[PDB]
RNA sequence: UCUAAGGGUCGGGUACGAUCAACUUAGAACUGGUACGGACAAGGGGAAUCUGACUGUCUAAUUAAAACAUAGCAUUGCGAUGGUCAGAAAGUGAUGUUGACGCAAU
RNA sequence: GCUUGUGACGGCCCGUGAAAAUCCACAGGAAGGAAUAGUUUUCAUGCCAGGUCGUACUGAUAACCGCAGCAGGUCUCCAAG
RNA sequence: GAUGGGGAAGCUCCGUUUCAAAGGCCUGAUUUUAUGCAGGCCACCAUCGAAAGGGAAUCCGGUUAAGAUUCCGGAACCUGGAUAUGGAUUCUUCACGGUAACGUAACUGAAUGUGGAGACGUCGGCGCGAGCCCUGGGAGGAGUUAUCUUUUCUUCUUAAC
């Protein structure tokens, strides 16, 4: 099918955030006056959540699990889409195209997404997306 | 009488190999646990050129067991393999040109190269650029394993003496002419200091056993008895037939 | 416009070493110089340069060849030789 | 008032002439000059137009 | 005319002991014995020049900043990007079918 | 060894503690295809590097030279 | 003293023009005490016999050769507890970062 | 144009044409770090210091070696019309 | 070429990581106190050997009877040591931006591992750089001028950083 719709989860295969995993939130399946590519709007995580073990106490846990992450406009020619696949609802309408321009934008879009990742991440949900690819 | 030229050669001055290019020395893996319980693979990183020896050399990196380290051996290319290729040395290794396998665990008319005397001195018959030794044999019960060498000889030794399946890389070398002193100048001058050569005939007594005289002769039989001691021990040695070489050869 | 009868290459030792042996250089010249098939990616790429050594122009794969030819017979013999070996271990 | 007279194609004789043919003006000189000329002038006739894309491609080869 | 001479005791011309020749305001030429050229660094994996890191000296580089020795990117001043390209596909593709050899040998075992 | 362009950045400059000396250095050039005019160069001496201003305009050079850090040693031409 | 041929650079709607700078080459007249690669620079050629194939090497200070060397050819020894060679000896050494498409000896 | 430096190529090899010091970078993520205030000296600016020995001249038909201010020998760079 | 060693009557010979119990760094543990122990590493085992190999970093101008990349002058650069002030960064803790190749004044990073530079034949034509050579106009100075020559000659430069 179509697989880049807005539910796959794609790792990044170029730029900065290449080898970082993110799913597509709202795929533009071909153009923009900009973008003349089959580009898609991606949350990723920049910076993964560390693990953690028995040993691990109080604030260092709560500390080893902050994510860091970011948006992403990007060609379809640059991610590997993937079978595994997480849902998207609590930033369809943060992550959006006029979420980019305007720096403050982005930002709230971040925190959110952050706030979603994290919450995500404990309760276990996707795991495989929490961890790091090693390459 | 002088001290005559293969007897000086002995203290090694001028002669010594002349050593300062090389790739270091070919060797297969040191025969640990990995090699003679199981098989451990390796990259072929780079096939590359020994100065001085015919055949080419396959640099080989493989993981430390035992720690978090990269370890490089360095391979005598079998024909045949290639940078990127896998390599699976072990017992429970598999039957594939490059992989090395202890001779027991090859079926016989299989063909290697740089194979070990006794099991784990690294590797010895072989090494020349095209040679190789077949499996002819084998006596599971003092685990033996008979091979026939690039010379002829069969030989015995240990089933878990270790071979490279192929042959060795570079085959074909002497069918060129070397057309001039030049090329076998340079041949040597990574070799090593034995070019070129007076004959003995034409060298005074004092040099030589084959020395003076009014015209250039030997004066006496060439063949010398293994007997022979220093400063006689030059022409034929020990030799048993002698002259032209007639009929074919290839031992039975 | 054919430029030597015969010599092809060989013409550069022009009249020394003798016949026979211009002959026998020029056939493992011949060889050694010419580019050959990538069993790899199947440009015709591959040169020699170090004895041994076949490497390949674009792809850059190195193979461990012949002295003067990216394969020997006796290697490619042997090659079909073992593909039969192992046949036999494992049906 | 000599090199004058040269650019005035003087003293350029048979007998005022020492080195070959070849030393005075290479022939590889005049062939490169030559051949870069018509490969360079092919570039301007296609890059407008009044040479078509195969016609040029042939008077490369064949150039 | 006006012909140079060397600076420095070393009178042959060896790699370290290169020349040029320069005008100065007094309006005449002297020698200045240049540096011989750095080179390239070359990527870790293919072995290419890697393109986005300054080319120096290799001591050089203790007196440059830290972005003229990288590129924003996992293996910056290391690998040819392209290269990361691949090491990023492979380490997926081998570690998803790495998956699927785990759980067909897992149908293998009760039917057999 | 340096060239400075921003007229306030250079006054910053000549406030900054290592600076104590400076010097002014006066022109006659010619202006685009004609006229000549009158260059003005203000040198700056820092602890390591000596930084050089040149307002080509005759004017902002006269209101430049009274901006002056009356405890700059200035060394005029 | 002339002639001819051999190039650059600019705008052309989606044939040509305008100018910049080079010594090469062929040809033609005129000219002289028939001279002119005018000094300088710069192979004698040919037909054979003998002999070493060739390039290379040597008797510094009477021998450069036809002598030595060479590629090519042939023979010999050797699978490492080994061949050949060093050392008074040795927990010694050359070949050997080597393995017969090798090393050593003629 | 001439010296010379350099590039992208190409020819050759049974010849494929050093080493270590030393410098950087990436993979890693031990650990350390903020809102009543933390992190940062691979960004800029500012402070101090840098020893020992050699350093003249000749380098050749007179400064070296040849009994010598010997027609010999003795490594190299720059190079006008 | 020392060294645990092995030979040798012995002067000494052999061996150089060699059949050897072969060594030292980062900080913590100190707040009797200066540095014992707590880890964790690292097993690399001398050293001498290049005024042509490798190699942190300087230039132009002036200057002496004779020294000068060494003095004077101005203008830099490297290495070590201290360090503060401005920036940058962080409430999404460890920068953003570009689809990407990449960008930047910054933009923490131990053990360990890996990569690169150092670092490399020869010949050939082709491309380009520099200095030299050749040359126009002009602005200066010199020579020749019985006659001829808007002439002959010369000055017009710009270092590291
Ligand atoms: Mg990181
Ligand atoms: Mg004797
Ligand atoms: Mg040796
Ligand atoms: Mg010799
Ligand atoms: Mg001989
Ligand atoms: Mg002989
Ligand atoms: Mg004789
Ligand atoms: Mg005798
Ligand atoms: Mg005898
Ligand atoms: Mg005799
Ligand atoms: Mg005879
Ligand atoms: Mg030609
Ligand atoms: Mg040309
Ligand atoms: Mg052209
Ligand atoms: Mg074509
Ligand atoms: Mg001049
Ligand atoms: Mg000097
Ligand atoms: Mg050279
Ligand atoms: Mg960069
Ligand atoms: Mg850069
Ligand atoms: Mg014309
Ligand atoms: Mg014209
Ligand atoms: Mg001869
Ligand atoms: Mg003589
Ligand atoms: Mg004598
Ligand atoms: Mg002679
Ligand atoms: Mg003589
Ligand atoms: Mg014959
Ligand atoms: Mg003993
Ligand atoms: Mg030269
Ligand atoms: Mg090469
Ligand atoms: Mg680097
Ligand atoms: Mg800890
Ligand atoms: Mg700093
Ligand atoms: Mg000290
Ligand atoms: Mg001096
Ligand atoms: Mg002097
Ligand atoms: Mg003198
Ligand atoms: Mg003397
Ligand atoms: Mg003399
Ligand atoms: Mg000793
Ligand atoms: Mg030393
Ligand atoms: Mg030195
Ligand atoms: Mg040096
Ligand atoms: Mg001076
Ligand atoms: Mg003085
Ligand atoms: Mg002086
Ligand atoms: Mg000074
Ligand atoms: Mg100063
Ligand atoms: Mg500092
Ligand atoms: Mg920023
Ligand atoms: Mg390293
Ligand atoms: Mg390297
Ligand atoms: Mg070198
Ligand atoms: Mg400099
Ligand atoms: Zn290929």
């Amino acid at each position: 099918a179509k697989f880049l719709k807005a539910g796959k989860v794609a790792v990044v295969v170029r730029g900065r955030y290449a080898g970082k995993k993110v799913v597509i939130v709202k795929p533009h399946d071909e153009g923009s006056k900009s973008h003349p590519f089959g580009h898609a709007l991606v949350a990723g995580i920049e910076r993964y959540p560390l693990k953690v073990t028995k040993k691990h106490g109080a604030k260092k846990v709560a500390k080893r699990t902050k994510i860091k992450p970011f948006i992403k406009v990007v060609n379809y020619n640059h991610l590997l889409p993937t079978r595994y696949t997480l849902d998207v609802e609590a930033f369809k309408s943060v992550v959006s195209t006029e979420t980019f321009e305007q720096p403050s934008q982005r930002e709230e879009a971040k925190k959110v997404v952050k706030k979603a990742f994290e919450e995500r991440h404990q309760a276990g949900k996707n795991q495989w997306f929490f961890s790091k690819l090693r390459f | 009488g002088r001290v005559i030229r293969n007897q000086r050669k002995g203290a090694g001055s001028i002669f010594t190999s002349h050593t300062r290019l090389r790739q270091g020395a070919a060797k297969l893996r040191t025969l640990d646990y990995a090699e003679r319980h199981g098989y451990i693979r390796g990259i072929v990183k780079q096939i590359v050129h020994d100065s001085g020896r015919g055949a080419p050399l396959a640099k080989v990196v493989f993981r430390d067991p035992y720690k978090y380290r990269l370890r490089e051996e360095i391979f005598i290319a079998n024909e045949g393999v290639h940078t990127g290729q896998f390599i699976y040395a072990g017992k429970k290794a598999s039957l594939n040109v490059g992989n090395v396998l202890p001779l027991g665990s090859v079926p016989e008319g299989t063909i290697v190269s740089n194979v070990e005397e006794k099991p784990g001195d690294r590797g010895a018959l072989a090494r020349a650029s095209g040679n190789y030794v077949i499996i002819i044999g084998h006596n599971p019960d003092e685990n033996k394993t008979r091979v026939r060498l690039p010379s002829g000889a069969k030989k015995v030794i240990s089933s878990d003496a270790r071979g490279v399946i192929g042959v060795i890389a570079g085959g074909g070398r002497v069918d060129k002419p070397l057309l001039k002193a030049g090329r076998a100048f340079h041949k040597y001058r990574l070799k090593r200091n034995s070019w070129p050569k007076t004959r003995g005939v034409a060298m005074n007594p004092v040099d030589h056993p084959h020395g003076g005289g009014n015209h250039q002769h030997i004066g006496k039989a060439s063949t010398i008895s293994r007997g022979a001691v220093s400063g006689q021990k030059a022409g034929l040695i020990a030799a048993r037939r002698t002259g032209l070489l007639r009929g074919s050869q290839k031992t039975q | 416009a054919k430029r030597t009868k015969k010599v092809g290459i060989t013409g550069k030792y022009g009249v020394r070493y003798g016949s026979s042996l211009r002959r026998q250089v020029k056939k493992l010249e011949i060889q050694q110089h010419a580019r050959y098939d990538c069993s790899f990616c199947g440009k015709k790429t591959v040169k020699r340069g170090a004895a041994g050594i076949w490497t390949c122009s674009c792809c850059k794969k190195t193979v461990a060849g012949g002295a003067y030819t990216v394969s020997t017979a006796a290697a490619a013999t042997v090659r079909s030789t073992i593909r039969r070996l192992r046949e036999m271990v494992e049906a | 008032a000599h090199a004058q007279s040269k650019r005035e194609g003087r003293h350029s004789g048979y007998g005022k002439r020492k080195g070959t043919r070849e030393a005075r003006l290479p022939s590889q000189v005049v062939w490169i000059r030559r051949l870069r000329v018509l490969r360079r002038l092919l570039a301007k006739y296609r890059d407008a137009g009044k040479i078509d894309k195969h016609l040029y491609h042939v008077l490369y080869k064949e150039s | 005319a006006q012909r140079v001479t060397f600076r420095r005791r070393n009178p042959y011309n060896t790699r370290s002991n290169k020349i040029k020749v320069v005008k100065t305001p007094g309006g005449i030429l002297r020698a200045q014995h240049v540096k011989k050229l750095a080179t390239r660094p070359k990527c870790g994996d293919c072995g290419s020049a890697l393109q986005g890191i300054s080319t120096l000296r290799p001591r050089q580089y203790a007196t440059v900043s830290k972005t003229h020795k990288t590129v924003s990117r996992a293996y910056g001043g290391s690998r040819c990007a392209n290269c990361v390209k691949e090491r990023i596909i492979r380490a997926f593709l081998i570690e998803e079918q790495k998956i699927v050899k785990k759980v067909v040998k897992e149908q293998t075992e009760a039917a057999k | 060894a340096r060239e400075i362009t921003d007229i306030k950045q250079f006054l910053e400059l000549t406030r900054r503690a290592d600076v104590k000396t400076a010097t002014v250095k006066i022109n006659k050039k010619l202006n685009k295809a004609g006229k000549p005019f009158r260059q003005t160069k203000f040198k700056v001496r820092g602890s390591s590097s000596l930084y050089t201003l040149v307002i080509n305009d005759a004017g902002k050079a006269k209101k430049l030279i009274q901006s002056l850090p009356p405890t700059l040693k200035v060394n005029r031409l």
